[PDB]
């Protein structure tokens, strides 16, 4: 299984990205 | 003797079919 | 010419051998 | 070198499309085909160099044939050129007059709506064609552009050909591209207007306006493109193979019931 | 002294029993087209390649050759005298000296089962005797100043097939083994003709033996001759692929489930090189799963390296290394590096990957991926969009595929429908590309068509199984 | 070995002197390929169709060359005496070896179908076929073994 079995995703950018969007312009001025 | 070799081979070929036809009748009726 | 008359009985002998091999299975089933 | 062996080229120096030399060109063809051999071409390297010379003058004959607007004779002659360019004993030196004319053969293969013969044809040069073949970059990259949306750039590159013109396959390429576009979209779209297919298929309003106004269905010209709609009805019954189904199911019982 | 004698026993007894039982089966029954000892030849695909390679210079195998090439066997007393001579021709190795038949005593030994008043009624013993000189010679893998000796022994084997064509061919069907012999010899022989130039004489006699069959007999020989033709036809694959597809050679049928796999592989590459990808993928997947008996046998490393190449040419994206093996994970590393780029849209990184490992891609025999692959660099993306959005607009696809011009962004759609990637239709009143759904797969007579083939094949398996049965 | 269609294009170039070129190189294109002419069968049929072709008989040979592998037997069955000529002239060859057995079995089955209906027309023996049958009957008589000829004449029931 090594460390992640198989598949997954290698975008290397999705790390609480919704929280970054909420931080992006203060959630787009809280839309 | 090659003519006798041909016709005896042709004889047994069409005669092996009557054995293979008669047995399939007998094996079918022996179930009943 | 003559070797045609050989090869024809070669094919007929192959058919005869195959059918004689096939018949013994049915003979065994009939015997059982 | 049996009897002919003429002086380089008979008539090539001044303007090429003349019918005077062709018959003796035909005679030269006779004087290459009954001499020693032409198909196996095993030994006698002087006859192989004579075959190279006949290949070059047959390339000029292909030039002459397309200059007199002759497709079947030209495709026969090129086919023989492709037959001659490979030998059973590959020893023949490469003449320099193929690196602007083999791409014309590739352009003809593209323009005869043949893509399978294109890709199975692309095995002659293993890795040569990338560095050299600068005029021949256009027929091989035209396949790359065809599988892209560079169609407007294709019509802009219709006149950017570097070395020599040989404009005939470029116009046949134009004809086949417009034919493939016109016959390729008639069932996914529904309607077209004056602006919805002029710059999309034809040009930016070209003289061929009337030519596309009389080509096929969906005629255009009075401020909108109307007439000759194309759709489907799709009728069905689907219970017609039921008798066929009966055959199938009886056969099943057939396999279940003959004694093994 | 411990290494000699046990090979001297097992590698005397396996082929003594094989020759005796093969002759006894081929003469006692006339129905020995597929004998038991046929599987023994299957063992010879795997035995002698790891059994012995050189003649075992510690007096073990060099004495096997002059005994097994001294065969007279006129009748039962001559065969019994051969059984008596077996003890001396056995002990001559372990006691005094095995004779040095050092890579040369194969040519005058053709007449050795003709010397000392020999009669040849069993042709397969001569076929196995002509198969034996490749055991210390072409199975030693030297290919150094020695080629002419295997070519001479192969001409002697061809003379044995002429003997099978002219001298007492009265329904022996020995070619059904000999063609298998003409498998194995003409494998490494092919390697010999791989070392030198084009095998034109081999082409001519391969065609001649290909049409020598069928009308004479047809069982697992014509398939082997077809494949041995087609591999080096595909070596200089210039225009002969049209010949191979118009070669009516779908005949093969039974091929012990191994030769049929590589035949499917070969015709899959032929059909893959000619832009027909959807038909190529199914036969590639069929050939991959046909004989996966052992892991990474070389064939798997190549069919797996062609498979998702043609699948990425189609557009579907699988990951490559999902069968991590001793020779799959590290052998498909630039393969995985290339298949990571198609999911993304970066062309510069893909070009850097191709330029970094173009030598290995040329080593794989896959020169012409790139000449089409850039088309799929847009095409896969739009199919993903056509999988994600049921009704996409005309302007959003410009920034969803970074295709710059909106007319350029809306032109790949005008090809992907026509060859067939997505059911969707476009209308020029809204500029909206929209697809439908299929529900009628179970509602119509779609499952019955597949079910009839499945039922027919499954029920016919029972008939073929019962047709070979009890032999009291 | 890739001439194929390119040489057949010159082989059917429309000129009578090129038809002389065709009959010159037509015996020179005798090869074991009956593929790559399978896409050009009608082309060689043109060389059989021309009554103004002087070497039509030799064209019969290449017209029998295209079908000797692509599974077909009935075309070479037809092209034995109606086209025929110099193919059946040849004495010993493996190329004609299956052809003569095919013609012998065709002749004996046609003789069976003719002799089984003695009254009226019985689809009689065609004028152009039997020419090879009596030829190799006399060849069998010339082979010094006068023991198989009675058997061959017994199988073909006449």
């Amino acid at each position: 299984e090594d460390n992640w079995d198989d598949d997954n995703v290698e975008d290397d950018f999705s790390n609480q990205l919704r929280a970054e969007l909420e931080k992006h312009g203060y959630k787009m001025e809280t839309s | 003797d090659l003519y006798s070799r041909y016709k005896k081979l042709q004889q047994e070929l069409e005669f092996l079919e009557v054995q293979e036809e008669y047995i399939k009748d007998e094996q079918k009726n022996l179930k009943k | 010419l003559r070797q045609y008359y050989l090869s024809k009985i070669e094919e007929l002998q192959l058919i005869v051998n195959d059918k004689s091999q096939n018949l013994r299975r049915l003979q065994a089933q009939r015997n059982e | 070198a049996t009897g002919m062996y003429e002086q380089l080229k008979g008539e090539w120096n001044r303007k090429s499309p003349n019918l005077s030399k062709c018959g003796e060109e035909l005679g030269r063809l006779k004087l290459v085909l009954l001499e020693l051999n032409f198909l196996p071409t095993t030994g006698t390297k002087l006859t192989k160099q004579q075959l190279i010379l006949a290949r070059d003058i047959l390339e000029i004959g292909a030039q002459w044939s397309i200059l007199r607007k002759d497709i079947p004779s030209f495709e026969r002659y090129m086919a023989q050129l492709k037959c001659y360019y490979f030998d059973y004993k590959e020893q023949l030196p490469e003449s320099a007059y193929m690196h602007q004319l083999l791409g014309l053969n590739l352009l003809f293969l593209l323009s005869q709506n043949r893509v399978a013969e294109f890709h199975t044809e692309l095995e002659r040069l293993p890795a040569k064609d990338i560095q050299t073949n600068v005029y021949i970059k256009h027929p091989v990259s035209l396949e790359q552009y065809l599988m892209e949306g560079s169609y407007n750039k294709v019509f802009l590159a219709k006149g950017n050909i570097p070395a020599e013109s040989y404009t005939f396959f470029i116009d046949i390429l134009l004809d086949t591209i417009r034919d493939e576009i016109a016959g390729c979209i008639e069932k996914a779209y529904e309607k077209i207007l004056f602006t919805e297919a002029t710059r999309i298929l034809f040009f930016n309003t070209p003289k061929k306006m009337t030519d596309y106004a009389k080509k096929r269905g969906w005629v255009l010209g009075p401020n909108n493109y109307y007439s000759f709609a194309s759709q489907q009805q799709k009728p069905e019954d689907t219970t017609i193979p039921s008798t066929e189904l009966a055959k199938q199911v009886i056969e099943y019982a057939r396999q279940l019931e003959m004694i093994v | 002294p411990p290494p000699p004698p046990a090979p001297q026993d097992v590698e005397m007894k396996e082929e003594a029993a094989t020759g005796g039982g093969s002759t006894g089966e081929a003469d006692g029954k006339t129905a020995a087209a597929a004998a038991e000892h046929s599987q023994r030849e299957l063992d010879t695909v795997t035995l002698e390649d790891i059994k012995e390679h050189v003649k075992q210079l510690e007096k073990a195998v060099s004495g096997k050759e002059p005994r097994f090439v001294l065969r007279a066997l006129r009748m039962l007393p001559s065969t019994s005298r051969r059984l008596n001579h077996y003890v001396l021709y056995k002990a001559v190795q372990g006691f005094f000296t095995s004779n040095n038949a050092t890579r040369d005593f194969l040519l005058p030994f053709l007449e050795e089962p003709m010397d000392t008043e020999a009669d040849l009624q069993f042709r397969p013993r001569t076929g196995k005797a002509a198969s034996t000189p490749l055991l210390p010679e072409v199975e030693a893998y030297l290919q150094l100043l020695v080629v002419i000796f295997m070519m001479n022994s192969k001409r002697y084997k061809e003379a044995q097939k002429i003997s099978d064509d002219l001298m007492q061919k009265i329904s022996t069907q020995n070619r059904r083994a000999l063609d298998l012999v003409a498998a194995k010899c003409y494998y490494y022989h092919a390697r010999v003709y791989e070392f030198l130039d084009k095998l034109d004489v081999v082409r001519s006699f391969l065609h001649a033996r290909l049409r020598t069959a069928t009308l004479r007999h047809d069982a697992d020989g014509q398939a082997t001759l077809l494949n041995l033709l087609l591999r080096n036809y595909l070596h200089y694959s210039l225009y002969d692929q049209a010949e191979k597809l118009v070669s009516k050679s779908v005949f093969p049928e039974q091929a012990n489930n191994n030769e049929w796999a590589r035949y499917l592989y070969y015709t899959g590459r032929i059909k893959a090189i000619q832009l027909e990808y959807s038909e190529a993928r199914r036969t590639m997947t069929n050939a991959l799963r046909k004989a996966p008996q052992h892991t990474a046998v070389g064939f798997k490393q190549t069919v797996h390296k062609l498979l998702i190449v043609v699948e990425l040419l189609l557009g579907e994206i699988p990951d490559r290394l999902q069968f991590r093996q001793p020779s799959l994970k590290r052998s498909l590393m630039p393969y995985f590096l290339l298949t990571q780029a198609v999911r993304t849209g970066n062309l510069a990184k893909f070009n850097q990957v191709l330029d970094q490992f173009g030598e290995k891609f040329q080593a794989d025999g896959t020169y012409t991926l790139i000449i089409r692959l850039r088309h799929n660099v847009i095409k896969t993306g739009v199919r993903m969009i056509s999988l994600s959005y049921s009704r996409i607009s005309l302007a959003d696809i410009a920034q969803k595929l970074q295709l710059d011009s909106p007319e350029d962004a809306e032109f790949i759609v005008a090809k992907a429908i026509r060859d067939g990637v997505i059911e969707a239709s476009i209308n020029h009143e809204k500029g909206y590309v929209q697809s439908k759904e299929m529900i009628d797969i179970y509602s119509t007579r779609e499952p019955q068509l597949a079910f009839h083939q499945r039922i027919s094949f499954c029920l016919d398996i029972h008939n073929m199984s019962v047709k070979a049965m009890r032999f009291p | 070995i890739t001439s194929a269609a390119g040489i057949i294009s010159l082989l059917d170039e429309d000129e009578p002197q090129l038809k002389e070129f065709a009959l010159h190189k037509l015996n020179a294109v005798v090869n074991d390929f009956w593929a790559e002419i399978s896409e050009s069968v009608d082309k060689i049929e043109v060389l059989y169709e021309d009554e103004g072709f002087r070497s039509r008989q030799f064209a019969a040979l290449v017209a029998s060359k295209v079908f000797y592998h692509l599974g077909a037997f009935e075309e070479s069955l037809n092209y034995a005496l109606g086209a025929g000529d110099l193919f059946n002239v040849n004495d010993n060859s493996e190329y004609v070896e299956t052809i003569i057995a095919k013609c012998i079995d065709h002749y004996t089955k046609q003789c069976v179908e003719n002799a089984d209906l003695p009254e009226g027309e019985k689809k009689p023996i065609d004028q152009r076929l039997e020419g090879i049958v009596n030829k190799m009957f006399q060849r069998c008589l010339d082979d010094h073994k006068y023991k198989q000829a009675i058997g061959i004449a017994l199988e073909t029931r006449r």
